[PDB]
């Protein structure tokens, strides 16, 4: 199988090397590939490298972004992406091909490369509060605002585990500005909502920021 | 660059379902195709390589078939492990490229959003900036129109949308549009609607506080 | 130096299939998995044609629609091979068939070439050639051999066992309706040397090891 | 399909003069996808020149390649001995790939007239049962001619066949044969077997011919 280096947040104008472990088959009998995959553009095929003799392919598109190289004792393959910008966001692939035959069937879990201007941030958590009524009878809806974060992931939980039911916690979206926000949501009876203690047990990694918050009615206009 | 393009672009089935997903390449490609799954999350897996041949490993419900432009998948009785996005993705002429995906969805019976408003929190609006968020809750089909309306003035260019993957026991969705607006400029104001069109709905339903 | 290396010529029934090779040899040949592998041929008349080719990499065929099914091409990787065969044949795939390459996995230009394969079809059978006189009327002078009904080709001919070179002319062959060659041998020469001069012309045909001489010589008159 | 038609079917010029060779491609194409190509007799194809302008590595510099959109250009600055050959352009843009029909570039010389003469069948062939009778046309420039074959002032039509040799290393001469086959039944039931050649080096039609019976 296939497995890549981690995932990277990374800065405008840097660089990244990222790699790619074949095991369990003849590392030399296969070509080794580069995808990446983007909302934007889909999937596109950045080049491709033989490991015998260290032979390239590349996309026109990604021509000098990426160069592919290869070590052959290690049986891993690298690439190489330079003078970085924010559109180079993406996830991206390692997969195979063999001259035989097939295929692209293997395919390494993927890297994510994130480049932003933007520095390390914690959340800013907002009670996104019960309004006073109705709805339709039951039920009624709350939730919490996790707002500008950088960068993803941040893990909402409610009342930690006692609440994996009914909760959407959506996923997040890239503000202008550069920022994430998200937004987590539960729905629970429209009866207790005054009977039971919610807090958001947001914490968010990338800075060691773990935020509780409760929601309640708030009673003015 | 060969053009490949998948029809059609989204799905619905249900378990046992023969299911077809096809690709048309802008120019003869001689079977040098592959299909791919990917579900969330996910790594690709290749399916079927060189038109008609079958991964190792690939359940045999799984086949590919086609000439020159036109290539179709074929799903004999569809698997729950089967729910996911398919890809063509062509290796006659340089570069290879990809189909922009057929995802391949649950189908149930329709369901309605129940909608949800609320107004910023307290403590946001002593910064600069008040977001207010739109809920729509379990609903089916995926399409789905949120228009806020501010003093019942339709507005454009400073919501976000955001759509959960289909739940693992209603098969619905969920949907969270947030508005976001200077405290300045939030102060008109307080009639805030967020109005839903949907096909489970008679007519617009309507949240405002 | 890309040096091709293409089988040797062949001669086939119609209805049967020619299976031609292409041997990459070469100090500077490289990665032979790495280029793409072009098929084309040139029948007499016409332009050369496009067959279709094996990419590198992958190893897979392009094929011109023309021939889609007819023809099949594949590479062996480990003897840097590459293969053309063409099935049902008919008189009208009598061609020179060639294999080339160029610089990319892809086919472009074509850089390099193998030396060619010639493929005749015909329902022939090999027949060595009757000759006849082409008598110089009397009335410079002309006179020749008739070299008739052979195959296949080549026969070549010369005079007075190679003594007489200056003022000869041998033709190319002609195919008749009789599926079989025809050819002639002219030399011109002085008139006054139509008694005196002895001329013999020296047909010869491997293909049947058939080596016949005539003597050529005014007729009465 | 990209069509490539190529212009003209045979360039007639001498040594050391330019050769200008056309090819017309059937629709835009990006000159990124265009070749041009050398076939010497006997010999593999050369590649000259890829990407429409870029010469080959290894190739004199007295060729270049221009052009863009539809028509390309194939130059030859001077033409030495060795450039006496077929050209064909290909292009690899789309599928198939394609080429032109090839243009012939030949060596001009003064015109000169054929030697005709006219060979009747031997009695050795006669024997059996096919008659050729051959037209010689020998040593001429330029290689149009035209030779027609009357039997007893009957012009003949698809009984016979013609055969050009190479344009000649030392005098840059054709010669041409053309023979007619009948058989000995239809040989033997005329009289008068003519052979005549029109040909610009002729102020007037060459005829040669014989008369079954001179035995």
């Amino acid at each position: 199988q296939l497995v890549q280096s981690g995932a990277e947040v990374v800065k405008p104008g840097a660089s990244v090397k990222v790699s790619c472990k074949a095991s369990g088959y003849t590392f030399t009998s296969y070509w080794m590939h580069w995808v990446k995959q983007a909302p934007g553009q889909g999937l596109e095929w950045i080049g491709a490298v033989s490991p015998g003799n260290s032979d390239t392919s590349y996309n026109e598109k990604f021509k000098g972004k990426a160069t592919l190289t290869v070590d052959k004792s290690a049986s891993t393959a690298y690439m190489e992406l330079s003078s970085l910008r924010s559109e180079d966001t993406a996830v991206y692939y390692c997969t195979r091909s063999r001259y035989g035959n097939n295929a692209l069937d293997y395919w390494g879990q993927g890297t994510l490369v994130t480049v932003s201007s933007a520095s390390t941030k914690g959340p800013s958590v907002f009670p996104l509060a019960p309004s006073s009524k109705s709805t339709s009878g039951g039920t009624a809806a709350l939730g919490c605002l996790v707002k500008d974060y950088f960068p993803e992931p941040v893990t909402v939980s409610w009342n930690s585990g006692a609440l994996t039911s009914g909760v959407h916690t959506f996923p997040a979206v890239l503000q202008s500005s550069g920022l994430y926000s998200l937004s987590s949501v539960v729905t629970v009876p429209s009866s207790s909502l005054g009977t039971q203690t919610y807090i958001c047990n947001v914490n968010h990694k990338p800075s060691n920021t773990k935020v509780d918050k409760r929601v309640e009615p708030k009673s003015c206009d | 660059d060969i053009q490949l393009t998948q029809s059609p672009s989204s799905l619905s089935a249900s378990v046992g379902d023969r299911v077809t997903i096809t690709c048309r390449a802008s120019q003869g490609i001689s079977s040098n195709i592959v299909w791919l799954q990917q579900k969330p999350g996910k790594a690709p897996k290749g399916l079927i390589y060189h038109g008609t041949n079958l991964e190792s490993g690939v359940p045999s419900r799984f086949s590919g078939s086609g000439s020159g432009t036109d290539y179709t998948l074929t799903i004999s009785s569809l698997e729950p492990e089967d729910f996911a996005t398919y890809y063509c993705v062509q290796y006659s002429q340089f570069p290879p490229t990809f189909g922009q995906g057929t995802k391949l969805e649950i189908k149930r019976t329709v369901a309605a959003p129940s909608v949800f408003i609320f107004p910023p929190s307290d403590e946001q609006l002593k910064s600069g900036t008040a977001s207010v968020v739109c809920l729509l809750n379990n609903f089916y089909p995926r399409e789905a129109k949120v228009q806020w309306k501010v003093d019942n003035a339709l507005q454009s260019g400073n919501s976000q949308e955001s759509v959960t993957e289909q739940d693992s026991k209603d098969s619905t969705y969920s949907l969270s549009s947030t508005l976001t607006l200077s405290k300045a400029d939030y102060e008109k104001h307080k009639v805030y609607a967020c109005e839903v069109t949907h096909q489970g709905l008679s007519s617009p339903v309507t949240k405002s506080f």
